[PDB]
């Protein structure tokens, strides 16, 4: 997640139901970082973002188990 | 032409100042600073006489001061008045009018 | 020139939407994103008063808005209404229509 | 202009098929696939209206449909009319014509 | 426009032939076909109706069939009419006749 | 056209001072030497007699000897007259005007 | 147009020769071949009839054939004539001429 | 058109003579010959009859000989005449004229 336009929507969703937001992602980099850094800071928008555990094919098979198991979705 | 702050310009080309930069979104997110672009709408602020396209007369531009317009990406020239940004453009150069 | 939610080309602009990618084919075989590129066929949906090719008048762009046109590979400028994208155009780098 | 197949060039364009490539040769040889380059000589299934040469007039287009004619190596644009394939190119850049 | 072998060029595009290549000197030594170059010189077998340069009227090409000119080193374009080789350019680039 | 220190330039040629560059800033921090780039503003002191636009008469240019002028980026010609450094610019490189 | 040994150029060509180089000096000291360039002394042998400056006549080119003129270092082609070798160029590409 | 040491140019050209290069300053100090470049001061020795900027007539060149005028740094071409040097410039790339 590097752009601004691929970590916005998912803020929104999170700033519109007051509830913390958790990004696990290939890396967290560019002006999407800024802009949860500033969001986190100025008006304190509850969010974290982690690097995805996992080299290769492993790192996809994590991903699909922890969306298993919180019930959620792997983009991209 | 019509002159604004005591700069006319001259020929065909037409002075606009970009409308602000979106400082954040419609849900509540604040956008950064760096990864604002530069903003393609403006507003009309002083106009040029124009140029000669035929013989034995002028052609005036076609925005006036005021009017709402959409900037092309590549083309303006950077004026400073009362420490306040401003662009230059031609007349041609301006894509589209958001009549109101 | 004809505007379209409330915005109106300049000179000989043509502003346009491009018909929707095809996402499967005639049998059922579902085809992916990344494949379908850009479609060459669109709708006029704005058009601008034209230019001055000879002296006195003014020439008006040959298509009309609600019109089926075959857009060219590469001359289109992005433009972004009610989030929604549109494409603006020459007159001349429109190839044709398909009439009906 | 004349339209072909439910579609009409613009301004000065005309669209062709090419003949079909020679499969073989007229000693009974028969030719691969890859060897066979663009076939350069076509017929005009649709013309256009035509372009403005001179003032107060239109200039139609110096083939017509049904003509056979000599296409250069480089100019022509793909257009798909319901999976049969065509080109479209130019007035000016058609080399001549075939007389009978 | 003058037509040969049913083919007739188009604008003021004009089809000519080159003359054989030289194979022995006047001395008699025999010459090399690898060492021969293009002819420049050439026959008018074939002229366009010409083109418009000014209002209201076609401007015919300068040369005629069956005229003796001399061709530019580039700027021809390959014809194959009856398995025959014959080459095309434009009026204004035949660099001059020889007349008898 | 107005000569200026013996000198008069031909065509649609406009000559330029430029405007000392500014060394000290509102409140007393003095500026040095090499970050003063080029001065943008200049006063008009020499004006050629025009170009020939149309048929029959002189086009003469659109700014006046004494005119307070908006000078591009790049464009300007060196003229060293008396020991002094003057710049020559054509009449359409002259973005805009300062009318008081 | 005036044609030499049966050679005419078209339109504004002009064919001339150029002056023989300079084999000694005026005391004598004798130079080497491979040490002369080309000589940009001409004098005229073949003119054209000329091109269509404007409409309804043709302008004809500013030399005759006989006079002296100072040829420019690119521009020129090679005709060979009877063996012997010559040059075109274009009216305008002509410098100017030794009037006597 | 006015000759110069039997020379006439062609169309717009004006030949010049440059001003000797300076070689004490005023205070006394000799200069090499190295240091000092081109001068772009002349006087022109040699005027063309004009060129034809519209129709029916011949537009003359903006200055005379024995005109002092300021050359630009590049568009001269070389002629010898008589072992000594001389410069051939468009008459539209002369900037400007001394007037006295």
């Amino acid at each position: 997640i590097s752009s601004i336009q691929s970590i916005v929507p998912a803020l929104e969703i999170a700033n519109a139901h007051r509830k913390p937001l958790v990004i696990i992602a290939e890396d967290v980099d560019g002006e999407a970082l800024s802009t949860l850094v500033l969001n986190r800071l100025k008006v304190g928008l509850q969010v974290v973002a982690v690097k995805a555990p996992g080299f290769g094919d492993n790192r996809k098979n994590q991903l699909k188990d922890m969306a298993i198991a919180t019930g959620g979705a792997v983009f991209g | 032409g019509q002159a604004f702050r005591k700069f006319l310009p001259l020929f065909d080309r037409v002075l606009v100042e970009r409308s602000a930069a979106e400082t954040v979104t419609k849900g509540g997110i604040m956008l950064p600073e760096k990864s604002q672009g530069k903003v393609l709408q403006a507003t009309v602020v002083a106009v040029g006489s124009g140029s000669k396209g035929k013989g034995g007369e002028i052609q005036p531009v076609s925005v006036k001061v005021g009017d709402k317009v959409l900037l092309p990406e590549y083309g303006g020239t950077k004026v400073v008045l009362d420490d306040k940004d401003y662009f230059l453009f031609r007349d041609g150069d301006i894509l589209g009018k958001y009549v109101d």
